[PDB]
């Protein structure tokens, strides 16, 4: 059976092609002994007192290869419990991944794990496939990076891809900064995890930020409470929507970048004028950071304000979009016509890593 | 070319209810 591994900056999603969900979802972290020899994922966190913990993937790109090998090793033998030499393996990569990185992923899979076949797909393209489309523009926002990726007839259009180095972890850091200013103590990575949970449980995207600020200033109607591990109950009101507003207004964390609605529009305006109607009518949201309540309605509003007045705009935000990349990979690797598209180990032995492009 | 055409057709027509429950 083919395997599918979606390597994210924050979470690894892995499982078997043809399944409706990844069987393994675990933190993309590797720890090694600080004094006087590796752990991956939840066990690394459990033993963080004796380990130095690193994320091998930064903003969607693999940066620590030795640790990335540990992530894949753990994926195969500990999480999925498979022998990789027995399974074709589909891997994912970020948009705009350097060619050298794609070659190195290929070399490690064939030479270190001895997979019989592999393939590398762009994450956003798989999310589009998971919605049953081969044309559209995807907003994929995870833990480390956000991209707008316009895709036509199955191919991402690389010249029109936009990137924002703002995503879920930066939103958690911003919420942590706001809550620290209010007088709570959140400092360590363990404590930041409490903030991440607050963000997921209570934050939302306001349809109209100014209006929502006025509501929260004049009423307690938006307030929600949350019990911290130490027993304190914190109440938040405008913090709920000021946190993800940073996606529309990156200046909130001191970035000069345009917001996700403007990067969507600019992406579409980089594409051929003859495909723009298809993009506007097929805006698919993918990734954990697109889960906030309200985000699709806000996107619909903002893109409507930027686009020509008669343009048909549709935002597609599937309930399963935390795992839409992986589900697209599960579909693609299960299809009969895809089976001749795997790069085989035999082809790699003849031609080397450059075959992957 | 023919492969790309058929693959697009299978993706566009795929019913996610076919996928196995985990
Ligand atoms: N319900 C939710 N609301 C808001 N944020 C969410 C929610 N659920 C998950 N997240 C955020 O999504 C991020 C993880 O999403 P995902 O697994 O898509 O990222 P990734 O693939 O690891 O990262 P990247 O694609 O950036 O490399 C985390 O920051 C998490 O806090
Ligand atoms: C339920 C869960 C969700 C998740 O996405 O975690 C991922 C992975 C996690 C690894 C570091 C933490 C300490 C260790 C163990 C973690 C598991 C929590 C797993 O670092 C994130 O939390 C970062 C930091 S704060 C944030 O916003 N992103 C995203
Ligand atoms: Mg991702």
């Amino acid at each position: 059976t083919a395997l599918v591994c979606d390597n994210g900056s924050g979470l690894v999603k892995a499982g078997f092609a043809g399944d409706d969900a990844p069987r393994a979802v675990f933190p993309s972290i590797v720890g090694r002994p600080r004094h006087q020899d590796s752990y991956v994922g939840d066990e690394a966190q459990s033993k963080r007192g004796i380990l130095t913990l690193k994320y091998p993937i930064e903003h969607g790109i693999i940066t620590n290869w030795d640790d990335m090998e540990k992530i894949w090793h753990h994926t195969f033998y500990n999480e999925l419990r498979v022998a990789p030499e027995e399974h074709p393996t589909l891997l994912t990569e970020a948009p705009l991944n350097p060619k050298a990185n794609r070659e190195k992923m290929t070399q490690i899979m064939f030479e270190t794990f001895n997979v019989p076949a592999m393939y590398v797909a762009i994450q956003a393209v798989l999310s589009l496939y998971a919605s049953g489309r081969t044309t559209g523009i995807v907003l994929d926002s995870g833990d480390g990076v956000t991209h707008n990726v316009p895709i036509y007839e199955g191919y991402a259009l690389p010249h029109a891809i936009m990137r924002l180095d703002l995503a879920g972890r930066d939103l958690t850091d911003y919420l942590m900064k706001i809550l620290t200013e209010r007088g709570y103590s959140f400092v360590t990575t363990a404590e930041r995890e409490i903030v991440r949970d607050i963000k997921e449980k209570l934050c939302y995207v306001a349809l109209d930020f100014e209006n929502e600020m006025a509501t929260a200033a004049s009423s307690s109607s938006l307030e929600k409470s949350y019990e911290l591990p130490d027993g304190q109950v914190i109440t938040i009101g405008n913090e709920r929507f000021r946190c993800p507003e940073t996606l529309f207004q990156p200046s909130f964390i001191g970035m000069e970048s345009a917001g996700i609605h403007e990067t969507t529009y600019n992406s579409i305006m980089k594409c051929d004028i003859d495909i723009r109607k298809d993009l506007y009518a097929n805006n698919v949201m993918s990734g954990g950071t697109t889960m906030y309540p309200g985000i699709a309605d806000r996107m619909q509003k903002e893109i409507t304000a930027l686009a020509p007045s008669t343009m048909k705009i549709k935002i597609i935000a599937p309930p399963e979009r935390k795992y839409s990349v992986w589900i697209g990979g599960s579909i693609l690797a299960s299809l009969s016509t895809f089976q001749q598209m795997w790069i085989t180990k035999q082809e790699y032995d003849e031609a080397g890593p450059s075959i992957v492009h | 070319p023919k492969v790309a055409e058929n693959l697009k057709s299978q993706l566009e027509g795929f019913n996610q209810d076919k996928l196995k429950k985990t």
